[PDB]
């Protein structure tokens, strides 16, 4: 994950990387996932190496059960600017792929 | 390398399991001398937040007075909780209740008070369970209870009925011959029959009825009953030593927390 | 004099053919690891480029 | 002829339900009583055998920020000085956010362990000052907002450059209590001399002012991470613990 | 004066009749409980120990012919690749045909296995062509049919040509399964994403055409025999198999 | 002897303590031998064992149950219904 | 076959209360049946064994 | 190459149980020492907590 904040802004992101819902599970307990920190104080760019957690053996493209990860950003620090400071940050969400196994080669599209 | 890349932010896979054992033992002062290192540090940078901590001069606390170690799954979820409760109400009716690891489904419903916190707090479930019911009520009761795995044919849950299966099907399985009388207490081991591997606790569409569900245990009696008296059935699960656990979870909320 | 480490600021980091320098690093977090199985589910080789 | 007989002991056909050994099973529905083995394929090792996964992890329990218009020594929030501690909740979905740490403890009746607080504060690198975390052991209900500033460096503590090369200190609380642990009060309704919730309470002082330009901002919002080492509880039970609403 | 005496557990009196050890006999009629020996004289030492002798055995499960009038690449029949496959029938005595692997399957949930289907053409040895055993894989319900011939040439699969000096192709299908077994769907009653019959469907495709003079005949028909390696099922039930009536 | 007590209607909670106090007069609290001998020392620590007898009509379905100090439970001394919900009494033991 | 039988013997079912060794416990409400310890701190030693 | 020596700057400095983490850290200045006295106006033992 990949974000810009000039140093005149404050504020702080989050991002996690959670399996099967985003259920009753708490907010303020997202720190027990795999995640990120974002901070305009120390660093801007992070990476996240996540395994598969799935419940069956494999996952189905053409008609899944579930889907296995999903990424959510919540505000972890609100974003404090002065007069005439930048009111935005960019954000950028890198993705690939890590010891790949395929295997059901199928005619059909 | 193997993948042929490069990494230069320090950030990798974050929150392994079992970082200490929680009853207290002596592994002297532990700070107080050398200047605090560990209290000012990066939460950022993972290796930083991996840092002994300390703020004060502080020495041993010393041992605990129990032996037996209150923070140990095996031995925590030893004794058992809630899980149903049923009545019967007239001649040979069946019951059936599954255990349904959904925190969708609230109580009575599905799991009520300690099971709904606890088996929400990860995302993978594999392994064998207990369960342990009290016959309580009228007496001299001859009923059988029965198991059935996903996958195959049960009658509907949740739902007091005459029984539509034969009993070829149900000798076939496998269930008990108990009365009433004779012994009075059920302590089963839930056998972990599926096709797939393990199951969850949270999931969403059709992954949620299918995926988060293992099992299933249900129930039709004969000679109920005589002069009339209300038999009441209880259904209390606890744990057993083949199952582990997977990818630790954020604890629910005060609210889905519904006790019965 | 005992010195607090710090995180690493420039390194050549990305993919031989998708590559960008970051001015500002961290460390990738990485949990668990490529679990062989003794049960598979299939029973064939994985796919490649040499079978396809 | 056969010789086979015991006497009957009392408390027979009684369901034992506090330990491992009587919950477990004499019987099942296992043919030819089977086993199932383990596979680490599906999750990769990822494997929980011990409680202190959800404690020793810093979990988000409060919020204060730390404006720029306020005297020094001002009080800004105290800390009652337990797991048990929570003050979050969101709107979507509707949900009292918990900590980590407070499930775990919550079910039981005592708790005992090095609490380590992280603060993480997010200024700009040029926001100048400092900040008091002053630590004050005892119960959880004696009159320290009248503990005055330099009162308050009677009793051991630490100070915190807002400006720096980190901003989250990691304040390791010590195991201070007339008690060797701490009942769950809260499991009760009652206040009682002798049974309490906390083995003290925190004050965040204002200990220097908040320096900073105009094209910055003039607050910074410090988070309130929640960490333990050394935790120990015993005597469970069910609790759902409810929002100290400070 | 003697002591003994043991507790009275729970779940006394409950007849156990899951497993072998407690569906056994603590009694017996015998008279100085006697034991009766091993004879292997009347039968010849043809023993059945294990399950296995009516699943390796090729069993015939279904029965196409091959037409010398039909287009190359035209589905001749789909195979649902399950032991619980089967077509046959009899009317002279009334009974459905049943396969001998289709018996030991269906007393369980789960089946598991690489299949090897043997489809043994008769023709003459001049009937000359090929065809095309294409086995996709997945579940019991994709639109296979709408895979053209040379879309199903990037899926593995094998040719065989009519003529020759063998006349049996022994197909060994591979465990392709999202799920490391797969249900008894049949035994329920309700169709649900994740619980299946089937590991894929195998189409007969018409790959070359028939090429026979007058003199022999213008059609060959393919025996469908099931056979199996490896194979594994659990989970013990009852339950009578219908006709997949195709 | 510790303490006595009837059950009288449909699912009444009965709740006693352990008090070593020598100022709770038998009945409610340390009887003869327990008050006298409990009231020869000052510190006490361990466990104990507690024999009950079941006398009276049969076929009754009762559960017991220990509650520590700090936990909530139901008033002392007093035969009423339960306000205490089963998911607290089962996790407990 | 299992081959398990023990005879019935009399005065079955009748609370023993004149020694240690009957009215002890069976059971007990411990979690993993657990053990506690001797600590001879808040004392200091003034230990009654007789 | 010559490298001039700087000032510190994240160090823990502070009592054990008067603890705060300074940002900007400074040599702090100390002249003299502990003088002994060959003749000292009081006779005593330097008082303590054994001894009050």
């Amino acid at each position: 994950v990949q974000i810009n904040p000039t140093p005149f802004q404050q504020g702080g992101l989050i991002c996690a990387m959670v399996p099967g819902d985003q259920s009753y599970g708490s907010i303020a307990s997202l720190t027990v996932y795999p995640h990120g920190l974002l901070n305009c104080n120390i660093n801007n760019v992070v990476r996240i190496k996540v395994p598969f957690i799935y419940t069956r053996g494999a996952y189905h493209f053409k008609d899944p059960q579930y889907p296995v990860w999903e990424l959510t950003i919540r505000v972890w620090s609100e974003l404090n600017i002065g007069t005439g400071t930048s009111a935005y940050t960019s954000l950028n969400v890198l993705a690939r792929f890590t010891d790949l196994e395929l295997h059901g080669l199928t005619p059909l599209s | 390398d193997d993948s042929g890349g490069f990494s230069t932010t320090v950030s990798t896979e974050q929150n392994v399991p079992d970082p200490q054992v929680g009853i207290t033992t002596m592994r002297m002062d532990v700070s107080g001398v050398q200047a605090p290192v560990g209290a000012i540090t990066t939460i950022e940078d993972p290796v930083l937040a991996k840092k002994v901590p300390e703020t004060f001069p502080e020495l041993k606390p010393g041992e605990s007075r129990h032996t037996s170690d209150h923070m140990s799954i095996y031995k925590f979820m030893g004794r058992s909780h809630f899980l149903c409760t049923f009545t019967f109400n007239s001649n040979n009716k069946e019951y059936t209740f599954p255990i349904t690891l959904s925190s969708t489904s609230n109580p009575p419903h599905g799991l009520p008070s300690t099971l709904r916190w606890f088996f929400n707090l990860f995302q993978l479930y594999r392994g064998p369970l207990d369960l342990t019911i009290i016959i309580t009520g009228a007496t001299d009761v001859d009923g059988m209870a029965w198991f059935t795995p996903v996958g195959l044919a049960v009658d509907t849950p949740w739902v007091e009925k005459e029984s539509a299966l034969q009993i070829d099907y149900k000798t076939a399985l496998g269930a008990v011959r108990f009365n009433t009388r004779r012994t009075g207490n059920i302590q089963i081991r839930l056998p972990w029959y599926s096709y797939l591997y393990a199951v969850s606790g949270a999931l969403d569409g059709l992954g949620d009825k299918t995926d988060s569900t293992f099992g299933l245990v249900s129930i039709q009696i004969a000679n109920y009953n005589h002069s009339d008296e209300y038999l009441s059935f209880s259904c209390y699960l606890s744990v057993t030593e083949q199952s582990e656990f997977y990818f630790p979870r954020a604890p629910l909320n005060s609210n889905a927390m519904l006790s019965t | 004099e005992q010195m607090i480490q710090s995180v690493d600021r420039t390194a050549v980091t990305g993919a031989s053919y998708f590559t960008s320098v970051d001015q500002s690093s961290v460390h990738t977090a990485e949990v668990g690891s490529h679990q062989i199985e003794p049960l598979k589910t299939s029973v064939d080789k994985p796919g490649s480029k040499k079978t396809q | 002829m056969m010789r086979n007989e015991t006497r009957v002991s009392t408390t027979e056909n009684v369901v034992n339900l506090s330990n491992y050994e009587d919950a477990r099973a004499k019987m099942s529905f296992a043919l030819d009583q089977e086993d199932w083995k383990s596979d680490p394929s599906q999750g990769g090792g990822i494997k929980i055998t011990h409680f202190t996964t959800w404690t020793s992890i810093p979990t988000l329990a409060a919020q204060f920020p730390f404006n720029a218009s306020d005297s020094v020594g001002q009080q800004i929030k105290v800390i009652p000085v337990d797991p048990y501690f929570f003050q979050m909740t969101n709107t979507n979905p509707d949900q009292k956010c918990i900590t980590a740490l407070a499930s775990i403890c919550q079910m039981f009746c005592f708790w005992r362990g090095d609490l380590v607080f992280d603060f993480q504060v997010f200024p700009t690198k040029y926001h100048s000052g400092r900040l008091l975390f002053c630590f004050v052991p005892g119960n959880e209900l004696i009159d320290v907002t009248g503990i005055t500033l330099k009162q308050a460096t009677t009793a051991p503590c630490a100070v915190m450059d807002i400006a720096g090369v980190q901003s989250t200190l990691r304040f390791r609380v010590p195991w201070i209590s007339d008690t060797p642990y701490r009942v769950n009060r809260y499991t009760k309704e009652a206040h009682q001399k002798g049974e309490y919730t906390a083995i003290g309470k925190l004050i965040v002082y204002c200990y220097n002012r908040l320096t900073s330009p105009s094209n910055v901002a003039h607050h910074v919002r410090v988070n309130v991470y929640l960490s333990a080492i050394n935790l120990e509880c015993f005597a469970p039970l069910y609790h759902a613990m409810d929002v100290t609403t400070q």
